[PDB]
């Protein structure tokens, strides 16, 4: 999940100023702009920090699902859980950020395309890595990217 | 040239009588027609360039990445202004519209007529045509004998 | 045509299915940030309307006329017929609104292309999709024109078939 609530009983100790960013819960953008287009949409599954694709069918509106190719409609940067719903920036705006990639072989300058499960994978081409693929937790693997579109 | 800005000084004073073709000056930045919701970056410029095409240029590693003049396949955005003493480059994403005077490639400036689709070059140059919307809304005004601007209108990714 | 269209001489007949209206406000989910332009149209060659348009620069001043998808300049949102002018949202912004669309049996979740009169159209008739264009309903009619709910956001990388 997004925020994992558990409980302490010690207090962990936070002082460092530097490599403090990278984090799963960390929600966003590293650089937003007030003219930023953001979309509340509701989801199935856990799209977090993935690439969205909006699945459409008592009938129901549609929904956004992890996914990506040709399907592909934005990246999901926020989620709410108690309102189950999850926020979007369309693939038509530009972001940059923290994103899921698949694997540690994506490295820096590298042109990352999203795959059927909304993560970024090595070569349309989707996005330009900036950094290197970090490990936040177990095969949990996150890049800075630079989206700009489809090719 | 290579300053938005005149290098050199003037000798003269200027009318300021007519209001027509006033408009034609190099330090003309920023768009011709511009709203107010447009989202504008600012990065690291590396060279010069101003009224140019942009792509992102990496290093390696020890200093952030910076824009350089650039296109093709890996055009990022347009740059509009600089600022020349902290050597900021204005940037509009390529996912954003805009119109305004950018620098035209000087060979075949004259087939270049309004209606015409148009290409950035490698060296971030519109050149008459690929994978970007560009399409010429004037024809070319010369500036200097090797730099002349064109109205363009840039509205995405083929 | 127009989008007002005229004295009554009695009034016309739930909250339910009241969109259903040629003049009514094309964007099904608006937001600030969403850039429009204005430009000028043809008054006698097409109307607009709920329709993608092309830019046209002409020797007086640069017009929009109904295009294709392959040179889609953006939607055009509303008109002015005082003054014979053209919102245009660019093809760069996301839409998700009602559209006119010249088949009276479209599904929902299908996907649409635009044709050289700026009409929506099932995608299947041939020529390679360069929007992603997907319908949010089906088409209704209005005693005649149609018209259907759909979600566009930006180019398709590579042409569809």
């Amino acid at each position: 999940m997004k925020n994992p609530q558990h409980d302490a009983s010690l207090l962990s100790n936070s002082n460092e100023f530097r490599d403090k960013n990278v984090e799963f819960f960390a929600s966003g953008g590293t650089r937003t702009s007030k003219f930023d287009k953001l979309e509340n949409h509701p989801f199935l599954g856990y799209p977090y920090k993935r690439g969205v694709k909006r699945v459409i069918q008592s009938h129901y509106e549609p929904h956004v699902e992890a996914g990506g190719g040709e399907d592909l409609y934005g990246i999901c940067i926020d989620i709410d859980e108690f309102s189950k719903t999850a926020t979007i920036v369309p693939i038509t705006n530009n972001f940059e950020g923290y994103l899921v990639a698949k694997d540690s072989t994506v490295k820096v300058k590298d042109k990352l395309i999203f795959n059927k499960d909304g993560a970024l994978e090595k070569v349309t081409i989707n996005a330009t890595a900036l950094t290197d693929a970090k490990q936040i937790s177990n095969e949990v693997y996150l890049v800075k990217v630079a989206v700009f579109g489809n090719k | 040239a290579l300053m938005k800005n005149p290098q050199q000084d003037s000798g003269l004073l200027s009318n300021s009588i007519d209001f027509r073709d006033q408009n034609l000056i190099f330090s003309n930045s920023g768009g011709v027609c511009t709203s107010s919701k447009d989202k504008i970056e600012n990065y690291p410029a590396k060279g010069y360039p101003y009224k140019r095409g942009v792509k992102l240029s990496f290093g390696d590693g020890t200093t952030e990445l910076e824009v350089e003049a650039g296109g093709g396949d890996d055009l990022y955005g347009v740059c509009s202004d600089i600022d020349e003493f902290s050597g900021m480059a204005t940037v509009i994403p390529i996912t954003n519209n805009f119109t305004g005077y950018l620098t035209l490639k000087k060979d075949g400036q004259n087939g270049v007529n309004p209606g015409d689709k148009l290409n950035f070059n490698q060296h971030g140059e519109l050149e008459k045509v690929k994978s970007v919307n560009a399409i010429a809304l004037s024809k070319a005004h010369k500036l200097t004998e090797d730099l002349f601007i064109v109205l363009a209108s840039v509205f995405g990714n083929r | 045509y127009s989008k007002s269209m005229i004295e009554n001489k009695v009034f016309s007949s739930c909250f339910k299915s009241k969109n259903e209206r040629v003049d009514a406000y094309s964007f099904a989910c608006s937001s600030y940030t969403d850039k429009i332009e204005e430009y000028l149209y043809d008054p006698a060659n097409s109307f607009p309307y709920k329709r993608g348009v092309k830019l046209v620069p002409k020797e007086n001043s640069i017009y929009v006329e109904v295009g294709a998808d392959t040179d889609m300049y953006g939607i055009c949102v509303d008109v002015c017929e005082f003054s014979c002018t053209a919102y245009v949202l660019p093809i760069t912004n996301n839409f998700e609104g009602y559209l006119v669309t010249r088949n009276p049996s479209i599904k929902i979740g299908e996907i649409l292309d635009i044709n050289n009169n700026g009409v929506i159209i099932k995608a299947g008739g041939g020529p390679p999709t360069a929007i992603n264009i997907y319908a949010l309903s089906d088409s209704f009619t209005i005693n005649s024109i149609n018209l259907i709910k759909v979600a566009i956001f930006g180019n398709r990388g590579l042409e569809k078939t």
